[PDB]
C-alpha cells in the first residue's frame, strides 16, 4: 500500500523498529553486563585480613573467589 | 611553615632490576603467579598510608623478590625464554598472539623442570585478604579535628506568640 | 624549537586576536579566526591534547567558519588600508608587547593576579599510569551518568531547528 | 616494581634537590632551606618543576612535553 | 529562589557532575582529592560564616594546591638567584647530571 | 612537534611550487540559507553523537543504550519535521 | 630520518597525480573505442609530464581580481592540505601512529570546503560566486553523512586508532557486515571528490587540478584502508604493500568507471536526493549498529 | 504561528527558567538562560514588521553578550577554587563580573538602553512574557548567590536604576516604553534590597508580576498604543477607566493601595538597618515616578477627552475580546492592602 | 600561575571590546563574539586538562554546541535584517529611536 | 575615587591648607572625567577635536568648582575658626554654584546651584561630623 511510494522510509522505519524493540528480547544482554565488567583497568586493591572472613581467598590460584569460566567456554 | 623529613641517600640506594621492559612484561605472568606474593603486603602498605618514604622496606623486599626470581630463571630452564622474548619483543606493541607458540615452549619447558602452572584468565584479579605485621594506622589524612558542631533547634513547638507581632492586625 | 612553544602559541594567539578585533572586512576576520583556532588547537594539543581540540577543530574551523563565509557570500558584498583599523592593530600588537616585554624581565604584571613569570611545563603530572587519555573516558563517561544533560541538549537543539524554520518563513 | 622504581626514583631527585638547594642560596636573607609551601603534614606529589627542575633542556623536554608530541 | 525539587524527588540528575571526588567512571583521582575531603567535612554542617573564618587554613592550603601560587614563586626565586649566582661565576653547577 | 615539522615541510613545498607556477612565468534566496543552519544544527548533534564508541565499555549500558536511541530518534524527529513542513522544497 | 619519511610520502604525489591523469585518460579512451595519448612516446607518460611542463609555462591571465593575498592564499590551502592528508593512512606502518585520525580526516575534508569557498569569491563577478556557492553547499552537504557512516562503520571496531581497525578486518572484510553503509559511504566519496555524476556546471588550474586528483586518491586509500585489507605478517610487510595497492588502485578503476557512463545531475534533484533517501537510512543504520553489539554480546575491546 | 509550536515553546520558556531555578550547577544555569533567549525570540517577530526584527536582533546582542559575561565569570569562578557548586563565591572580580551579567541580563541603568527600543516593537503578549520571566530568571540567581557582592555594584545600580527609570518616563507618551521606564524603576527597587532580606525582594517580584499582568491584560482587552486610544477606550467602556484609575495608582504605590506594601516593607528591613538618607533618597524617586502614572490617568479616566465617532458604530457589537485572566490579578492586585502578614508565605 | 592563562584572558579582553565596538558591519561584531566564545572555551580546557577533573569534562563540547546553535540564530537575525534593507549595515537602523 | 576621598578626610579641618583644594581638584577633575566620558560615549560630537573640546571644557568646569569649594572652606576654617559648624561648607556650596553660573554664563542657573551645592556639602560635613554610613551597615 505504502511499498510503492516511498519505499526507503519504510524500510527505515521497519529496521528503526527492530532497533528499538529487538535489543529487549535477548539471551545475551547479561552476557554483554557480565564481560564488560569483568575488565579491570584499574589495579584490584587488597584488603585487611581479618575482621573474621571465612571467604576472600589469599592465593589467587584459590577457587574460592567467585572467578570467571564462562569466558573459556565462548 | 615545617620543613620535610626526606630520608637519606644510602638507604636510597638498591640496586634495580635492569632488564629492559619488554623481556619484564614477556616473564609477568609466572611473575605475578610464584612471586609477587609478598608485594599485595607493600601494596597494601601503600594504599592505607599514602607515603612514599614510610613504606620503602617493602619496597627492597619486593626488589629482592625479583631479582630472585630473575635468577632463578635464568639459571635454570628456560634459554629458549632469550628466543620468546626476542620473539615478542619487535612486534610493535606486544600482542601476546604475537608469539604463541614458543610461550608455548617456555611453559612447557617451566612445566616439566621446574613446575609453575600458568595463572589463568582471570586469575589476576579478585580482590583478595593479606596479613602484615604493623597495624592499621589512624587519622591517614594528617588533620585536626572537626572545630565546632551546630547546636540544633528541637522539640514541639508552642504557637506564636501574639500572631505576627508585626505592626498591627494582632492575632 | 625550544621550551616556552606553548607561550609562543599563546603570543600568535593574541596576535590573530587582535589582527581581527580591528574590525576589517569580515572575509579577513574569518581568516583571523581561522587562524586563531589553529593556534588554539595547537595550544591545547600541547597539554595533551587528546580530543576536545581536535573536536573544536571540526566545529568552528570545519563547520562555523563555513557558514560565516557562506553569509558574508550570500548577504553582504563589500566592494572596493584605513586608519582606523590599522590603527587599532598597531596598538593592539603594542599592548601585546608591552605586557610581554614587563612580563618577561620581570616576576609579574597583574590586570588583579599574581601571574608567575616562566615557562608553562608546570604543572603536568608526574608519568603516571593514566592508560586512557584521561579526557577520553571522561567525554565517554556524559553518556551512563549524563541523563538530564542530553536530555535538555538534545531539546535545545530541536527548538533551533523549529526556531530557524519558524523566523525563515514558518513553514 | 614500577611503583617501587617510582617512588625510589621520587625520593632521589627529592633529596638531590634539597642538598643542591641547600648549598646553592646560602647567602641570602630569609630563605628557610626545605619547608613545604602547604599546612598540613603530609607527602604531597610535587609539581615536575621540582622533580624536573634546573636541568636544563633535554630531560625536561623529553619528560613533560615528550610523550604529548611523541607521535 | 532555590527550590528543592532535587530533593524532593529524589533522582540526582545533577549531584555527580558538582564537584570532584565523584564517581568517576574509571576510579582516578584529581590532583587535589585529600584536600577537598578535608575542606568539605571541615566545612560541612556549618553555618558559612565560622566555616569561612575557621576553615581558613584548609581553605587557602587548597588554594595553594590548586593553583601552586607560591610554590611556583619559590622556584622562581630560586631560579633567578641561581642566575645571578651563575652570572657571578662561582660553581658551573653540576646539577645537571654531573659532579 | 614532529606532525608540525611534516606541516612545515608540506606547507613551505607548496608554497615553492606556487612561487615557481607565479614567478618563472612571469542578489541572493533565502533558499541558500536554509540549508546553511539545516547544516549547522545537524552537524552540532553529530558532535554529540560522535563520542559514543567512547563509551561502549561501562558497567551501565541500558541507560547508554537507551539515550542514545533518544538523541538519534530526536535527530530523526527534527529531519521529519523538516520534511512535513516543506523546509527543503522547490 | 624523519624528513627523509616526509620526502618519500610526499614526493611521488606529483607522480601519483600525474600519472593518475593519463590513467583516467587512457580508462576513458578504452571506454569509448579510443587509444591515445599512445603517439607522443612510448604508451603517454611523457605527454602528461609535457602538458604539466606546458600548463607551467603558459602565461597567466592577469588580474582582473581583488585581494591578491586571498587569492595566493586559497589554492596554497587546498594543495597544502593534499599534501599533509596521507599521515595516519597506513601503508603497512603510518607514518604517525595516532589515538584518533578519522575526525581529523572530516575537518580535513572540511578545509577543503574552506578552500573553494575562498578561490570562489576571490576569483571573480557575481556568477562565479553563485556557482561556487552552490558547489560549497554541495560539498558541505555530505559531511554529515559521510561521517555518519564513518561512525557507524567504526562503532563496530570501538577505538579510533585505525591500527586497531587494520587488525580487526582480518577475518571477513567490513564490507560483509555493512554492505549498503559502504555503499552510501562510496557515493558520499563521490560526493567529496566532486566528480560526474555530481556537477560542476580562475587559476592555477594546475594547482585545483592537483588538490582534487590527490583528494581522490586519498579518498580510495581511505577507501581500501577502512573496509577491508588482507592479513599483515610483519618482518615481510611489501606483501601487504602490493595487495593494498592493488585493491586501491582497481577501486579508483572502479571510481573512474562509475563517472564514465552517467549524466550529471539536477542540483534540487541533488539537494532532495541526499536528504530525502540518505539522511533517515543513515541513522538507522547508525541506531542499528548501536543496537547490534548489545545483542551479539560483542563491544570492541577498547583499549 | 502554529498553536502547537506556541504551546511547545512556551513550555521550553517553563522548562529554561525551572532549569534556572533548580540546578546546582552553573552550566545548567547558563544552559537554562540561553535556551530562554533561544525560545523567546520567536516570541517576538510574531508579525513580521522590520520593528520587531530590529528589536530582536538588539535583545539578541544584549541578551548574548549578558549570556558570555556569565560564563566568563563562572569559568573565573573555577580558575579559583573549583567546584561547580552554587554558592559563596572566591573572587570579587568574578562577583563583580557576574552582576555586570545579571545587570545586563536584567535590566539595569547603565545596560538599560535594550528595553524601551526593545518594547516598542512588539506585540504586547511578547513584551508581557518577556518582561515576567526576563525579570523573573536572574533574581533566583542573585537569591542564590547573594553573600559574596561587594554592596557598591549592587547599590550603585539601585540607586541609578530607579533614577533613571524615573526621569524616563516624562517625555515618552508611547505606552510600552511608559511600563518599560517603570520596569526599570522598580528592578532597581528590587535589587537595592537584595544584600539586607532577600524575602522582600522576592516578594516585590511577585507583587510586580502581578501587577504587570493586570497591565497588560487591560492593554490587550483593547488595542491600544496611544493616550489618545485610551480616551477612546472611556468612551466606549466605563468600567476599564476605573480599572485603569485603580491599577495605575496601584503601580504607583498609595497606602490605601496595593502596591505600597511592597515600598513600605522594604524600608521596614531597609531602616532597621542604619542606613537612612539612602531609603528617603530611594522613596523621593517613588514620588518621582508616579507623575507618568498620574498623567495617564489624567488622560483615561479623569478628564474627558473629544472622541471620534464609529465609536457610534462600535457600540452596537460586544466587548467580546477573551481576557486571559483579569478579575482575579486585579482585586488581588489592589486590594492586597491588610493582608500585611503574609510576608511570611514566601521564607 | 601557569602564566598563558595572563595572554588568554587578555585575549578575551581584545575580543571584548572588538564586540562592544564596531561601525560598519554586525557580521564582524558577530564573529568577535564567536572568537569570545573559543576564548571561553580555551581557557576551560586548558584548566579542566591541568587539574585533572576528569568527570565533568562535559563543559569544553558542550559550551561549544550550545553557543554555536546561538550563533546560528544570530545568523538567522543577521538574514532577515539583510532581507528587510538593502544592506545590514549598522546604520539605517534609525527607526524606533529611544 | 577611594583613595583620594580618604586623603581627603584624613586631613584635618584645620588648616593644613591647599593640600585639600589640591585634593579636590583631583576630585573635581575625575568627575569631570566621569561626564565626559558618558557625554563623548552618547553623543557623536563630530570631530574628534569638538570632543576633546568639551571634555575639556567640563572638566575644567569641575576642577574650577572643586578648587573655589576647598579654597573657601580653607578661609572659612582660617577665620572662622570652628571645625563643627557646616555655615562653611554652605559657602563653599554656593561658591561652587556660583562657578557653575559663572562658566555657564547664567544667572538662575547659578542661584539653583548655589541653593543646592550649598544644602549638599552642608548635609556632607554634617553626616561626615555625626557619622552615617557609607552605603550599608551591611549587617543587621
Ligand atoms: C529629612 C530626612 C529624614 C529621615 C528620617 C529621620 C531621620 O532619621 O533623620 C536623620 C537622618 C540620618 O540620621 P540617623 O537616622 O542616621 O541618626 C543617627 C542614628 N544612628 C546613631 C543609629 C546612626 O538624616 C538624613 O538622612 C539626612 C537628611
Ligand atoms: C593534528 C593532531 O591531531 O595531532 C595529534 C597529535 C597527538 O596525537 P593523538 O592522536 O592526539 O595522541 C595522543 C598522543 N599521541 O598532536 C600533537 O602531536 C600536537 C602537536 C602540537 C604542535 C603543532 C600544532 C599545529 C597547529
Amino acid at each position: 500500500n505504502v511499498w510503492a511510494k516511498e519505499p526507503v522510509l519504510v524500510a527505515s522505519f521497519a529496521i528503526a523498529g527492530l532497533a528499538v524493540i529487538l535489543p529487549t528480547l535477548s539471551p545475551y544482554t547479561k552476557y554483554s553486563l557480565m564481560i564488560n565488567r569483568a575488565t579491570p583497568y584499574n589495579y584490584p586493591v587488597p584488603l585487611r585480613d581479618d575482621g573474621n572472613m571465612p571467604d576472600v581467598p589469599s592465593h589467587p590460584q584459590d577457587p574460592q573467589g567467585p572467578s570467571l569460566e564462562w569466558l573459556k567456554r565462548l | 611553615p615545617g620543613i620535610v623529613e626526606l630520608p637519606s641517600l644510602e638507604d636510597l640506594k638498591v640496586q634495580e632490576v635492569k632488564v629492559s621492559s619488554s623481556v619484564l612484561k614477556a616473564a609477568a605472568h609466572h611473575y605475578g603467579a610464584q612471586c609477587d606474593k609478598p608485594n599485595k603486603e607493600f601494596m597494601l602498605c601503600r594504599w592505607e598510608e599514602k607515603d612514599p618514604r614510610r613504606c620503602l622496606e617493602e619496597g627492597k623486599l619486593v626488589n629482592q623478590c625479583a631479582l630472585e626470581f630473575f635468577r632463578q630463571i635464568k639459571r635454570h630452564c628456560a634459554e629458549p625464554f632469550t628466543e620468546y622474548w626476542t620473539c615478542i619483543d619487535y612486534s610493535g606493541l606486544q600482542l601476546f598472539r604475537r608469539c604463541r607458540k614458543e610461550q608455548a615452549q617456555f611453559d612447557k619447558c617451566v612445566l616439566d623442570k621446574l613446575g609453575w602452572v600458568r595463572p589463568d584468565l582471570g586469575e589476576l584479579s579478585k580482590v583478595t585478604k593479606v596479613k602484615t605485621d604493623r597495624p592499621l594506622p589512624e587519622n591517614p589524612y594528617h588533620s585536626r579535628a572537626r572545630p565546632e558542631p551546630n547546636p540544633e533547634v528541637e522539640g514541639d513547638l508552642k504557637p506564636a506568640r501574639h500572631g505576627s507581632r508585626l505592626f498591627f492586625w494582632t492575632m | 624549537m625550544m621550551t616556552y612553544i606553548v607561550f609562543i602559541l599563546s603570543i600568535i594567539f593574541v596576535m590573530g586576536f587582535v589582527g581581527f578585533s580591528s574590525k576589517p572586512s569580515p572575509i579577513y576576520g574569518g581568516l583571523g579566526l581561522i587562524v586563531s583556532g589553529g593556534v588554539g588547537c595547537g595550544i591545547v594539543l600541547n597539554f595533551g591534547g587528546s580530543f576536545l581540540g581536535l573536536m573544536v577543530f571540526l566545529i568552528y574551523l570545519g563547520g562555523m567558519m563555513v557558514v560565516f563565509g557562506y553569509t558574508t557570500a550570500m548577504a553582504t558584498e563589500q566592494y572596493p588600508s584605513n586608519k582606523v583599523v590599522l590603527g587599532t592593530f598597531i596598538t593592539g600588537l603594542l599592548m601585546e608587547f608591552l605586557m610581554v616585554y614587563y612580563v618577561l624581565k620581570d616576576k609579574e604584571v597583574e590586570i588583579v593576579f599574581k601571574f608567575n613569570g616562566m615557562g608553562d611545563w608546570v604543572i603536568y603530572d608526574t608519568g603516571d599510569s593514566g592508560f586512557f587519555s584521561e579526557e577520553a573516558m571522561g567525554i565517554a563517561a556524559l553518556y551512563s551518568y549524563g541523563t538530564w544533560l542530553v536530555i535538555v541538549t538534545g531539546w535545545s537543539l530541536l527548538i533551533g531547528v523549529v526556531v530557524i524554520m519558524e523566523i525563515t518563513r514558518g513553514n | 616494581l614500577l611503583q617501587a622504581e617510582k617512588d625510589r626514583r621520587v625520593l632521589q631527585m627529592l633529596r638531590e634537590n634539597l642538598e643542591e638547594e641547600a648549598t646553592i642560596m646560602k647567602d641570602v636573607p630569609g630563605w628557610k632551606v626545605g619547608e613545604s609551601v602547604f599546612h598540613t603534614t603530609r607527602w604531597v606529589t610535587p609539581m615536575m618543576g621540582e622533580l624536573y627542575g634546573l636541568r636544563t633542556g633535554e630531560e625536561i623536554l623529553s619528560s613533560t612535553y615528550g610523550f604529548i608530541w611523541y607521535t | 529562589p532555590f527550590f528543592d525539587v532535587q530533593k524532593k524527588l529524589g533522582v540526582d540528575l545533577d549531584h555527580w557532575m558538582t564537584i570532584q571526588s565523584a564517581e568517576q567512571p574509571h576510579r582516578i583521582p584529581a590532583r587535589c582529592h585529600a584536600f577537598e575531603k578535608e575542606w568539605i567535612e571541615c566545612a560541612h554542617g556549618i553555618g558559612s560564616i565560622r566555616a569561612e573564618k575557621e576553615c581558613k587554613i584548609e581553605f587557602e592550603d587548597f588554594r595553594e594546591c590548586l593553583l601552586r601560587q607560591k610554590t611556583m614563586k619559590r622556584l622562581n626565586a630560586i631560579k633567578r638567584q641561581r642566575d645571578k649566582l651563575i652570572k657571578e661565576g662561582k660553581y658551573t653547577p653540576p646539577p645537571h647530571h654531573s659532579g | 612537534m614532529n606532525l608540525m615539522i611534516t606541516l612545515l615541510t608540506n606547507f613551505t613545498l607548496a608554497t615553492l611550487l606556487v612561487t615557481i607556477a607565479f614567478w618563472l612565468p612571469q542578489p541572493f534566496s533565502m533558499k541558500f540559507f536554509l540549508v546553511a543552519i539545516t547544516f549547522l544544527l545537524f552537524d552540532l548533534e553529530i558532535a554529540l553523537l560522535l563520542p559514543l564508541p567512547w563509551a561502549s565499555q561501562t558497567t551501565n549500558l541500558n541507560t547508554m543504550l537507551t539515550m542514545a536511541l533518544l538523541l538519534i530518534f530526536l535527530l530523526a524527529v527534527s529531519l521529519a519535521y523538516e520534511w512535513t513542513q516543506k523546509g527543503l522544497e522547490w | 630520518m624523519f624528513m627523509i619519511n616526509v620526502l618519500t610520502l610526499i614526493i611521488p604525489i606529483l607522480l601519483a597525480v600525474a600519472f593518475l591523469t593519463l590513467v583516467e585518460r587512457k580508462v576513458l579512451g578504452y571506454m569509448q573505442f579510443r587509444k591515445g595519448p599512445n603517439v607522443v612516446g612510448p604508451y603517454g607518460l611523457l605527454q602528461p609530464i609535457a602538458d604539466a611542463i606546458k600548463l607551467f609555462i603558459k602565461e597567466p591571465l592577469r588580474p582582473a581580481t581583488s585581494s591578491i593575498s586571498m587569492f595566493i592564499l586559497a589554492p596554497i590551502l587546498a594543495l597544502t592540505l593534499a599534501l599533509t592528508m596521507w599521515i595516519p593512512l597506513p601503508m603497512p606502518y603510518p607514518l604517525i601512529n595516532m589515538n584518533l585520525g578519522v575526525l581529523f580526516m572530516l575537518a580535513m575534508s572540511s578545509l577543503a570546503v574552506y578552500s573553494i569557498l575562498w578561490s570562489g569569491w576571490a576569483s571573480n563577478s557575481k556568477y562565479a560566486l553563485i556557482g561556487a556557492l552552490r558547489a560549497v553547499a554541495q560539498t558541505i552537504s555530505y559531511e554529515v553523512t559521510l561521517a555518519i557512516i564513518l561512525l557507524s562503520v567504526l562503532l563496530m571496531n570501538g577505538s579510533f586508532t585505525l591500527s586497531t581497525l587494520i587488525i580487526t578486518q582480518e577475518q571477513v572484510w567490513l564490507i560483509f557486515p555493512a554492505w549498503p553503509l559502504a555503499m552510501m559511504w562510496f557515493i558520499s566519496t563521490l560526493a567529496e571528490t566532486n566528480r560526474a555524476p555530481f556537477d560542476l556546471t580562475a587559476g592555477p588550474f594546475a594547482l585545483f587540478f592537483m588538490a582534487e586528483y590527490a583528494n581522490i586518491i586519498m579518498m580510495n586509500i581511505f577507501t581500501t584502508t577502512l573496509f577491508l585489507g588482507a592479513f599483515h605478517n610483519p618482518y615481510m610487510p611489501e606483501l601487504y604493500t602490493i595487495n593494498f595497492t592493488i585493491k586501491s588502485l582497481l577501486l579508483s578503476i572502479t571510481f573512474l568507471w562509475i563517472r564514465a557512463s552517467y549524466p550529471r545531475f539536477r542540483y534540487d534533484q541533488l539537494m532532495h536526493l541526499l536528504w530525502k533517501n540518505f539522511l533517515p537510512l543513515t541513522l538507522a543504520l547508525c541506531m542499528w549498529h548501536v543496537s547490534l553489539p548489545i545483542l551479539l554480546s560483542s563491544i570492541p575491546p577498547q583499549t | 504561528m502554529n498553536p502547537i509550536i506556541l504551546i511547545i515553546i512556551l513550555m521550553t520558556v517553563m522548562l529554561g527558567t525551572i532549569i534556572v531555578m533548580i540546578s546546582t550547577h552553573w552550566l545548567l544555569i547558563w544552559i537554562g538562560f540561553e535556551m530562554n533567549m533561544l525560545a523567546i525570540i520567536p516570541i517576538m517577530m510574531k508579525k513580521h514588521n522590520p520593528r520587531a526584527t530590529e528589536a530582536s536582533t538588539k535583545y539578541f546582542l544584549t541578551q548574548s553578550t549578558a549570556s558570555m559575561l556569565l560564563m566568563m565569570a563562572i569559568i573565573i569562578n573555577l580558575m579559583f577554587s573549583g567546584q561547580w557548586t552554587v554558592m559563596k563565591l572566591f573572587n570579587p572580580m568574578a562577583s563583580m563580573l557576574m552582576t555586570m551579567a545579571l545587570a545586563m541580563k536584567l535590566g539595569m541603568a547603565p545596560f538599560h538602553f535594550w528595553v524601551p527600543e526593545v518594547t516598542q516593537g512588539i506585540p504586547l503578549s511578547s513584551g508581557l512574557i518577556l518582561l515576567t520571566w526576563q525579570k523573573l530568571a536572574p533574581m533566583s540567581v542573585l537569591y542564590q548567590i547573594l553573600p559574596s557582592i561587594n554592596l557598591d555594584l549592587i547599590l550603585t545600580l539601585s540607586i541609578l536604576s530607579i533614577t533613571i527609570g524615573g526621569w524616563g518616563g516624562l517625555n515618552q507618551t508611547q505606552l510600552r516604553k511608559i511600563m518599560a521606564y517603570s520596569s526599570i524603576a522598580h528592578m532597581g527597587w528590587m535589587t537595592a534590597v537584595l544584600l539586607y532580606n532577600p524575602t522582600m525582594t522576592l516578594l516585590n517580584l511577585i507583587i510586580y508580576i502581578i501587577m504587570t499582568s493586570t497591565m497588560f491584560t487591560l492593554f490587550m482587552a483593547n488595542s491600544t498604543t496611544t493616550t489618545l486610544s485610551l480616551s477612546h477606550t472611556w468612551n466606549k467602556a466605563p468600567i476599564m477607566t476605573i480599572l485603569v484609575l485603580i491599577t495605575l495608582l496601584s503601580m504607583g504605590g498609595l497606602p490605601p493601595l496595593s502596591g505600597f506594601m511592597p515600598k513600605w516593607m522594604i524600608i521596614q528591613e531597609m531602616t532597621k538597618n542604619d542606613s537612612i538618607i539612602l531609603p528617603t533618597l530611594m522613596a523621593i524617586t517613588a514620588l518621582l515616578n508616579l507623575y507618568f502614572y498620574m498623567r495617564l490617568t489624567y488622560s483615561t479616566a479623569l478628564t474627558m477627552f473629544p472622541s471620534t465617532n464609529n465609536m457610534k458604530m462600535k457600540w452596537q457589537f460586544p466587548t467580546t475580546k477573551r481576557m486571559t485572566l483579569l478579575p482575579t490579578m486585579t482585586v488581588l492586585s489592589t486590594m492586597l492592602l491588610p493582608l500585611t502578614p503574609i510576608l511570611s508565605i514566601l521564607e | 600561575m601557569s602564566l598563558v592563562y595572563m595572554n588568554i584572558m587578555m585575549a578575551f579582553t581584545v575580543s571584548l571590546t572588538g564586540l562592544l565596538m564596531y561601525r560598519s558591519h554586525l557580521m564582524s561584531s558577530l564573529l568577535c563574539l564567536e572568537g569570545m566564545m573559543l576564548s571561553l572555551f580555551i581557557l576551560a580546557t586548558l584548566m579542566i586538562l591541568n587539574s585533572h577533573f576528569t568527570l565533568a569534562s562535559m563543559m569544553p563540547i558542550i559550551l561549544l554546541v550550545f553557543a554555536a546553535c546561538e550563533a546560528a540564530l544570530g545568523l538567522s537575525l543577521l538574514v532577515m535584517v539583510s532581507n528587510t534593507y538593502g544592506t545590514d549595515y549598522v546604520q539605517n537602523l534609525n527607526l524606533l529611536q529611544c | 575615587a577611594k583613595t583620594l576621598l580618604h586623603q581627603y578626610w584624613d586631613i584635618p579641618e584645620g588648616t593644613e591648607c591647599h593640600r585639600k583644594t589640591y585634593a579636590a581638584t583631583s576630585i573635581g577633575g575625575a568627575s569631570g572625567l566621569v561626564v565626559s566620558a558618558y557625554s563623548v560615549a552618547l553623543k557623536t560630537p563630530t570631530s574628534f577635536l569638538e570632543g576633546v573640546a568639551r571634555t575639556g571644557r567640563y572638566t575644567f568646569t569641575a576642577a574650577a568648582i572643586g578648587a573655589i569649594f576647598g579654597l573657601t572652606s580653607c578661609i572659612s576654617a582660617q577665620v572662622r575658626e570652628k571645625p563643627d559648624d557646616p555655615l562653611n561648607y554652605l559657602i563653599g556650596g554656593c561658591a561652587g554654584g556660583l562657578t557653575l553660573g559663572a562658566r555657564t554664563r547664567s544667572y538662575g542657573i547659578g542661584a539653583a546651584a548655589c541653593a543646592y551645592m550649598g544644602l549638599t556639602a552642608a548635609l556632607v560635613k554634617m553626616g561626615q561630623l555625626e557619622g552615617w554610613k557609607v552605603f550599608a551597615e551591611p549587617k543587621v
